[PDB]
């Protein structure tokens, strides 16, 4: 299962 | 080429996130960003995170794994754990041997009596 991103939300 | 299955379980942590379960159906709205994808599933529509999900190609079916199965890296044999979802092209009852399927980031031959349809 990877990790949700750390990236923001568009 | 818009259809996709997810593969996780994703609930909601912000506002506009779509709320994924496995084995949900997706039609993909926009793939601009790298991470985060909008998609619809139902009546709903939102973002997840583009790595939560397969590709599902014409002609292609979804499973969920009934029955664990232990792969081989050097044969090509994917492992399933029991409830993980993989896409492939099944074949009649009659044929024997395994199928490709594609789970994620690990792909490869399993065997059909590990899966069931959905």
């Amino acid at each position: 299962e990877p990790e949700i991103p750390l990236s923001p939300r568009p | 080429a818009n259809s996709y299955v997810a593969l996780y379980k994703f609930l909601p942590q912000e506002n506009n996130d779509l709320a994924l379960q496995p084995g949900d159906r997706i039609m993909l709205v926009d793939d601009s960003n790298e991470d985060w994808w909008k998609g619809k599933i139902g009546d709903r529509v939102g973002f997840f995170p583009a790595n939560f999900v397969q590709r599902v190609r014409p002609g292609e079916n979804v499973w969920r794994c009934c029955q664990p199965f232990s792969g081989n890296k050097e044969q090509g044999y994917m492992s399933l754990k029991e409830n993980q979802i993989c896409v492939g092209v099944g074949r009649s009852k009659d044929a024997d041997g395994f199928i490709r399927v594609s789970s994620g980031k690990k792909r490869g031959l399993v065997p059909v009596d590990a899966l069931t349809e959905i």
